[PDB]
């Protein structure tokens, strides 16, 4: 519940950058060159997670013997003999799932669709450069221009964390929800893949970004909610991924709260929006998705 | 660096001597060593890190097959799944027959192991109900009984012998095959089938 | 000597038989008879069992065994020798009776006694 | 009381299901041509859950073969217990897949699902109280997986509040038969997820893995294999045809075996599997068919549990046996390996004895396991998918028949959120 | 599941007449035209209903055509051996023969055969319930084979489309070819032939010189040496439809998994053990050598050196004494090759099969009776370095406009000679971009 | 090339008046000649493309085989003279599924030929001088499903007298042209 998604963006950036103190992270710059130029377009895809781990030879060995997994005896080296005093030390003398990571970050390169069309500037956005937090300025009128073209590209902007890019993206989103009446209904099949894309990194700011624009997605319509039921079965997993993620203060008052960084309560929001928003048969695929959800009469 | 000039070849030599003499003057010169079993030694050294150099070659490359008689119908062919054998599990020999061993042996085996004592003593019974019924349901028990010192109390269940319709012991039994009583020669009583 | 595949090759055990099947409760007949073609080869010693399927018979007719080494009940494959006119062969608890062998058959027969 | 309707798809369901009603009519003593020769009376009481006694004491299976080329069904009816089939339940194209997912599921499924339906229906209304359908196929060729597919989904809005077990094999890259092999695996498994209640995954490499170590076998055909995942399904029925001290049907075990619905992928393995030499030198307890069937190397299928926890699991043990023997040895096997099984379920094992073991054995097992490591095949498969989809190789041979690029995309993305949940549902503590 | 075949040409005409007696040695057929009844080979009815049909009275009709323009092939196969095996109406002659001219052949001397041909075809194909696909025989250097022999492919196109079309062509040799307007005929019949085949075979008379001089030890290889080759060839990748096997493809399997683009139909053919009966037995044939022979650039029937491009996709045939076992292991042990490659888009490019019946030894022949063989049909990049040339030899002969005025004096134009020419020019492309 | 370029309404990639017009294409002529020449009709220097084989001498737009520049133009315009001789030329795109299509247009061809690599489509020219839009997208539209992204290359062929090709962005009209470009 934001009345600006982009509101916040630059002032919670800088506060992490520098009033918190902690760690910026500082990835997936490779390829993106200079200013000015075109970013060499990497064919790595953001959404899929390629982890593939392999374990060549640090797997245990499975032992008939006693059912406990055990390591392998190590190799004897030439290195390393039997020295004089040793054999009265060896009388004086666990295995798991390696990572299987699902809460890691995956790695999203900047070969979105969105910095290609703003690179060759056939985009009619222009930056305000305002005192209060930065609108965009419009080349053309927003009422007539073509959503089914545009769309698409804006919400693939999403997953930008680049500073001039990202901004950029979700205003234009913000603009066009706010804008749009009933021409945002046949588009919204065109719309899964993005948001699919952007829910699968694991980037915190990204699932919040993304999860306001769904908010304001669903919002700002007349009856789209009862198109999107259908297609629940490719959003609503990042959302069982991290709906129990949330900080808790045993008896503190949790002062950041004016930005939406814990996305905990953002999730239960959005499922909740889903709910009223096509209530009609909508319970069922949201349980079948997510098993710990309770209806909201 | 080989001590010794045998491992480089003949023109390999030759050129490095048209080229830089000062080379071709040490590998002359590396057996300067007095002792000569060091510089065997140093030269089996040489031999040993130019072999790990080179690398090994697997020597089964082409997959020989014997085949019974040369033909991929033969070979392709699986045995079918055809045979006579009993059901009854309790009919195979698994163990030696508890008759003659030994009388304390049995009563200790039976006290470790209950089930497969019980499956021996009654070998027609198939289900865990039947094996431990009873020690006087079934007439053939009381042999096993007083050869192994196990008391039996009277009138355990009924002194009339019988009450096991299920397994086919003793006077009571009849083979589910048409022929029943067994012996069948022709089709008119069933020649052991259905 | 040569090898066995290659001796005789296209050499090929052809008889003629049936084997009688009791058929169920119908106007037209109380038991049916199937007239069976039965192949051996004598290269790998493989079998082969056939139907010439008659013209109007209601019945799925064609091949009625793959051609393959077929393993009697008791043990050890089928032989040669053991398939004279007039006898009975037991073959997956079926019994066919050989009425008429093949010209081929019968000389090779003839000259192996 | 309980019915269990066969149904197989594609020529290697066609071998599979020869395989099993041998294996199974050799178990019921049934002879080759469909007559009872047994010398039990348990041979006798639960064998309507197969056979149906026609007249005259012939028991036919209650088998449907489904295939398209004439060829498979040739060899099906020629081979052994060829002829206890049915003549009306070989149901039949003409044409052929030809390895082709989207022909098989559009261009003849619409002119030959019609027939399947209707003699499928007909059998199950035959019966008074169905269990539930079991289709073997595989997921390499169009039709058994176009065809199998579709007549499972049919078969599900039909039937909805009846089981549903599915036997399939899936391509392995060591052991590759086609090229389009990942294409129909990716949309295979897309329509698997939804209408199969579960499946359990098999693959020809693990097979050969096991022949050639376990069983030493010299030259293992397909028969070997066929018989391996048949005495696999006889395992896994047998606590419906025969008494035993605790009991556990295809229900009990999906119940058992499934937290949440879109799990119901499985790996099975089978126990005892001995040399022909060293058959003789071995005794028969539950710890030995305990130490093999936990074998991460045993499984018959190419995930390795060891790359993951163990969710749920199953040991189905057919023999006179100790109750108190099976849940000791389960109890060790969890206490020992704590850190590979899930940690918010406790007694991630459920047990069932049956008194009947198979013929010539004395002991048998058969294992259920419900572990996240199938996940590295899904990706295995992905990744083949997406490489050959990023340069829309062989794409044409889909397309010009009905199907659009949008059909793979979701496909592919089904495929990476099935995975994404699987990986959600590997590491997680029991608190957050 | 019948096929029909048709042979254009003289060239076709010839191997037809080697490919016919192999088909009737594997099924017992005598030339007379029946089996006979004293003794039988083999077992299991309906194996020659692909090739041949029954009268009803003992008879076996093959389902072919030879189609030539000249009247002076047909009639030493009306007059030969298999008198009485080929219906009369089967052999088509034309009065007039093309002389190695594709205008011709195409537009003035073809159009009065063609019709009765399809005329011919079409009540041969109402004979048959399961036709799998036409398959074709010609020589794209000649002047019948390719002309006709394009202008009856479009007519059938246009007739059936669905239908599979193989083609079986033999592609002038670099170097040896006994013409020298070869190379107008060879691009005027492939752009054309381009988009009207379903599955295109390359073959080189001079390829199977070489490798009958080596492998067979023949000092003086003639056509009745290569095209019993071919035969074998064809039979090895139609064994499948009329024998039982463990793994069996038909045409359908070839078409999904070897076409991976519309206009990518080019393969490379390959077979071993090519071997003679001195050498036979005393070698101990297996799966593993085999399978290696079958994929060394000196027993490819093209001499197109695949080191050179990619393979894309490669198609296997087994027959005799193999196991699904030893077929995966050789394929697994290829893959770890370097010396061969594959494409980057396709990690799996093998469609392996497996069969039963071993090939069959013809009497007088040259190969030996052997228990196991392999049939390699493979598909890679190379290929386009046979165009890159016959290309630059055509334009070479087309800069003078030589011999133009025999093709355009018929009534042609200039025109499509430029088409076909750019067509070839974009098939190069089309091969080098799949290769990136 | 072309990434970094302003990338207007207007832009051109050869003129036949400057001091070096083929400084970025790639000769490749064999059997043919090309020469800069005065034409009789407009009074300019024009570029000689002529070749006994069409397909032999011609003139790619980027030197370096590997290299292509990228232009985002929708329209491609030429203004080439008709000599009744064979012509063709060709150019590659890009669409939103990163695959490169073709588009070959010839002046001795009848048929129009739609393939996933190449499309073919005949072309009638006029006697004298005449300019040709050929419309990228509505082209790439009409054959395929795919749009219209980039211009990966131009190649002309033999037997043309070629002066200002250049990308546009609209169907410009004779009288909003700009003095440059329009024919006299
Ligand atoms: N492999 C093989 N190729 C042949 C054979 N006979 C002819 N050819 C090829 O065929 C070409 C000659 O053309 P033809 O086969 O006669 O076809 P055509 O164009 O109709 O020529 P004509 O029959 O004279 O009208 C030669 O260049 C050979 O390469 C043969 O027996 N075997
Ligand atoms: N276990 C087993 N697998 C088989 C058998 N036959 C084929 N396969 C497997 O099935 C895969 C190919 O399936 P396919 O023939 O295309 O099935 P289709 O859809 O019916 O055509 C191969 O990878 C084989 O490993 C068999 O008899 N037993
Ligand atoms: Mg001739």
């Amino acid at each position: 519940m934001n009345g600006d998604v982009a509101g916040s963006l630059f002032t919670s950036t800088y506060r992490n950058v520098k009033l918190a103190g902690k760690a910026p992270p500082a990835a997936n710059l490779s390829g993106t060159g200079s200013c000015f130029d075109t970013t060499s377009l990497s064919p790595a895809r953001a959404g899929a997670h390629k982890a593939l781990d392999v374990q060549k030879d640090e797997l245990p060995v499975w032992s008939k013997s006693t059912l406990s997994y055990k390591y392998p005896a190590g190799r004897p080296n030439p290195t390393g003999f039997l020295k004089k005093g040793d054999g009265e030390m060896i009388k004086t003398k666990k295995p798991s799932p390696p990572q299987a990571g699902a809460y890691k970050r995956r790695e999203n390169p900047p070969n979105t669709a969105f910095r290609r069309f703003y690179e060759r500037g056939d985009l009619p956005i222009a930056v305000d450069h305002r005192g209060s937090k930065n609108m965009i300025a419009w080349k053309v009128d927003i009422e007539k221009l073509d959503y089914h073209h545009y769309l698409p590209i804006f919400f693939d902007g999403i997953r930008e964390t680049q500073e001039p890019y990202r901004f950029l993206a979700v205003k234009g989103v913000e603009d066009m929800l706010r804008v749009g009446g009933s021409k945002i209904l046949p588009v919204i099949p065109q719309l899964i893949i993005p948001i699919k894309t952007a829910l699968n990194t694991r980037d915190h700011s990204v699932m919040c970004i993304t999860l306001q624009l769904l908010q304001k997605l669903v919002l700002s319509a007349d009856l789209v909610g009862e198109a999107l039921v259908p297609y629940y079965r490719q959003i609503l997993p990042i959302f069982n991924l991290y709906k129990n993620k949330n900080k808790n203060l045993g008896d503190g008052i949790d002062y950041g709260q004016r930005n939406y960084d814990c996305l905990g309560e953002l999730i239960a929001d959005t499922l909740a929006l889903f709910e009223q928003k096509g209530g009609d048969d909508a319970f069922i695929n949201i349980k079948y998705m997510v098993p710990t959800y309770e209806s909201s009469v | 660096g080989p001590i010794y000039p045998s491992t480089l070849r003949y023109k390999d030599r030759l050129d490095c001597g048209k080229d830089d003499a000062f080379t071709y003057n040490r590998l002359y010169t590396a057996t300067q060593g007095s002792d000569v079993w060091a510089r065997l030694t140093v030269d089996a050294s040489v031999r040993q890190s130019s072999a790990r150099s080179r690398g090994s070659f697997q020597e089964g490359q082409a997959m020989v097959r014997h085949s019974f008689k040369n033909s991929g119908f033969d070979s392709n062919t699986c045995p079918a799944v055809l045979t006579h054998s009993t059901f009854k599990a309790g009919l195979y020999s698994y163990g030696v027959p508890i008759e003659e061993q030994h009388p304390i042996t049995a009563r200790r085996f039976k006290q470790k192991q209950p089930l497969e004592f019980m499956t021996q003593i009654r070998p027609h019974t198939e289900t865990t109900n039947q094996a431990l019924r009873m020690l006087g349901t079934y007439v053939s028990d009381q042999p096993h009984a007083d050869r192994l010192g196990m008391f039996i109390p009277a009138g355990c269940p009924g002194g009339k012998p019988a009450y096991h319709p299920d397994v086919t012991t003793g006077g009571f039994g009849l083979l589910p095959t048409l022929p029943r009583r067994g012996m069948g020669a022709t089709l008119t009583d069933g020649r052991n089938l259905k | 000597k040569l090898p066995q595949w290659v001796e005789n090759d296209r050499k090929v055990l052809r008889f003629y038989g049936y084997f009688k099947e009791s058929v169920v409760e119908s106007n037209m007949e109380n038991h049916r008879i199937r007239k069976v073609i039965l192949y051996y080869y004598l290269e790998d010693d493989s079998m082969h069992v056939a139907e010439p399927r008659q013209d109007n018979s209601g019945i799925p007719q064609g091949v009625f065994i793959k051609r393959h080494r077929v393993t009697r009940d008791d043990g050890s494959f089928f032989n040669p020798g053991d398939f004279s006119v007039g006898d009975t062969v037991s073959i997956y608890g079926r019994n066919f009776y050989l009425v008429d062998a093949d010209s081929f058959t019968r000389e090779f027969m003839a000259a192996r006694g | 009381m309980r019915e269990i309707v066969h149904i197989q798809g594609g020529q290697c369901g066609n071998q599979i299901g020869a395989k099993f009603w041998e294996v199974v009519s050799d178990e019921h003593g049934i002879d080759p041509t469909g007559t009872y020769h047994g010398d039990s009376d348990l041979q006798l009481e639960r064998i309507n859950v197969y056979f149906n006694e026609a007249t005259g004491g012939r028991y036919v299976p209650r088998a449907i073969l489904m295939d398209l080329e004439p060829g498979t069904m040739d060899s099906v009816r020629s081979g052994p217990y060829g002829q206890i089939f049915r003549p009306d339940n070989f149901v039949f194209g003409q044409t052929g897949a030809g390895n082709n997912w989207a022909k098989g599921h559009y261009t003849e499924g619409a002119e030959l699902i019609d027939s399947v339906l209707d003699v499928v229906r007909k059998e199950a209304e035959s019966c008074d109280c169905l269990q539930g359908f079991q289709v073997c196929h595989s997921l390499g060729g169009g039709t058994g997986s176009g065809m199998g597919t579709l007549l499972i989904s049919k078969i599900r809005e039909e039937y909805p509040d009846r089981m549903m077990l599915t036997f399939s094999v899936v391509p392995s890259p060591k052991v590759s038969d086609t090229v389009v092999e990942p294409y129909n695996a990716t949309l295979s498994v897309h329509q698997l997820v939804e209408n199969a209640d579960e499946c359990m995954v098999l693959d020809n490499e693990a097979l050969y893995d096991i022949c050639f170590r376990t069983l030493k076998l010299t030259t293992p055909t397909f028969g070997d294999l066929n018989h391996l995942i048949s005495a696999v399904m006889s395992g896994i029925t047998c606590c419906l045809r025969f008494p035993g001290q605790l009991n556990a049907d295809l229900r009990k075990l999906a119940v058992n075996l499934i937290p949440f619905p879109r799990l119901h992928f499985f790996m099975v393995g089978f126990t005892p599997l001995t040399s022909r030499g060293s058959q003789q030198y071995r005794a028969l307890t539950v710890p030995e068919l305990t130490q093999q069937m936990w074998d991460a190397k045993n499984m018959m299928c190419a995930a390795d549990p060891r790359h993951g926890r163990y969710l749920t699991a199953s040991a189905l043990f057919r023999g006179r046996m100790s109750t108190k023997e099976v849940d000791e040895q389960m109890l060790n096997v969890q206490n020992k390996n704590s850190s590979y099984f899930v940690e918010w379920i406790p007694n991630n094992v459920k047990s069932s004895v049956c008194d009947i073991p198979p013929k010539g054995l004395k002991m048998s097992a058969t294992f259920i396991g419900n572990s996240t490591a199938i996940q590295e095949m899904f990706k295995r498969v992905s990744e083949q998918f997406t490489a050959m989809f990023r340069r829309k190789a062989f794409l044409h041979w889909y397309t010009g028949e009905g199907m659009d690029e949008m059909e793979f995309t979701e496909a592919e993305s089904n495929m990476n959120d099935l995975v994404s949940e699987y990986q959600q549902y590997q590491d997680a503590s029991a608190e957050e | 599941r019948e096929v029909i075949s048709i042979h254009i040409g003289q060239a076709g005409i010839q191997v037809g007449n080697a490919c016919w007696e192999l088909y009737c040695l594997e099924h017992g057929i005598q030339p007379d035209g029946q089996m006979p009844s004293d003794k039988t080979i083999g077992g299991g009815d309906d194996a020659f209903n692909t090739f041949f049909s029954e009268t009803g009275a003992g008879k076996h009709v093959p389902r072919c055509i030879f189609l030539d323009l000249e009247p002076t092939v047909v009639d030493e196969v009306r007059t030969g051996t298999y008198r009485q095996l080929f219906h009369p109406e089967q052999l088509i002659s034309g009065k007039e023969d093309a002389a190695n001219n594709f205008a011709r052949g195409h537009y003035t001397i073809g159009k009065e055969i063609v019709d009765l041909a399809l005329d011919r075809i079409r009540k041969l194909a109402d004979n048959c319930t399961g036709l799998q696909g036409f398959l074709v025989f010609n020589a794209v250097g000649g002047g019948t084979g390719s002309g006709l022999g394009s202008l009856l492919l479009e007519r059938l196109s246009v007739d059936y489309g669905k239908k599979s079309k193989l083609g079986f062509t033999v592609y002038p040799s670099p170097q040896v070819s006994t013409a020298v307007v070869e190379p107008y005929n060879s691009v005027l019949s492939t752009h054309s032939l381009l988009e009207h085949t379903d599955v295109a075979v390359m073959l080189d008379n001079e390829a199977i010189y070489d490798i009958c001089r080596r492998s067979l030890d023949i000092e003086r290889p003639t056509y009745t040496n290569l095209n019993r080759l071919i035969a074998q060839v064809i039979s090895s990748l139609t064994a499948s439809l009329r024998f039982d096997g463990a793994l069996n493809v038909d045409i359908t399997e070839f078409q999904t998994n070897l076409v991976p683009y519309p206009r990518i139909h080019f393969m490379l053919s390959s077979y071993a053990p090519i071997i003679s009966a001195e050498k036979a037995y005393h070698e101990q044939l297996s799966v593993a050598e085999i399978t290696n022979a079958a994929f060394e650039p000196a027993s490819m029937m093209v001499k197109c050196d695949p080191r050179h491009g990619k393979y894309m996709a490669c198609c296997l045939m087994y027959r005799g004494d193999v196991v699904p076992k030893d077929v995966n292991a050789s394929v697994a042990t290829i893959k770890t090759k370097r010396t061969i490659q594959f494409v980057d888009w396709c990690p799996t490019g093998f469609k392996c099969g497996i069969n039963y019946q071993p090939p069959t030894v013809v009497p007088g022949g040259d190969l030996a009776k052997v228990q196991r063989a392999v049939c390699m049909i493979s598909n890679s990049t190379a290929i386009g370095e046979i165009f890159s040339r016959l290309d630059h030899k055509f334009d070479l002969m087309y800069a003078k406009r030589a011999f133009v005025h025999w093709y355009v004096g018929e009534g042609m134009e200039e025109g499509e000679f430029s088409e076909a020419r750019e067509d070839l020019a974009a098939l190069e492309k089309d091969f080098e971009e799949v290769g990136a | 090339m072309f990434k970094n370029a302003f990338q207007s309404g207007f832009l051109s990639v050869l003129y036949s008046i400057g001091s070096k017009p083929l400084e970025i294409w790639d000769k490749q002529v064999s059997n043919g000649h090309i020469k800069r020449i005065t034409d009789a009709d407009i009074q300019s220097s024009v570029l000689e493309i002529m070749g006994q084989n069409v397909s032999t001498t011609y003139i790619t737009c980027p030197a370096d085989p590997n290299k292509t520049l990228g232009i985002k133009l929708p329209f491609l315009v030429l203004i080439i003279k008709n000599l009744n001789k064979y012509f063709s030329f060709e150019v590659q795109v890009l669409d939103d599924k990163n695959v490169r299509r073709r588009f070959r247009a010839s002046n001795y061809q009848s048929t129009t030929r739609v393939k996933p690599f190449i499309c073919t489509m005949p072309m009638r020219l006029d006697s004298g001088w005449n300019q040709i839009q050929f419309n990228l997208s509505d082209f790439t539209r009409r054959a395929y499903g795919t749009n219209y992204i980039e211009t990966l290359r131009v190649q002309v062929h033999a037997n043309c007298r070629i002066r200002r090709i250049y990308f546009s962005d609209r169907l410009y009209s004779e009288e909003e042209l700009p003095a440059e470009f329009k024919l006299f």
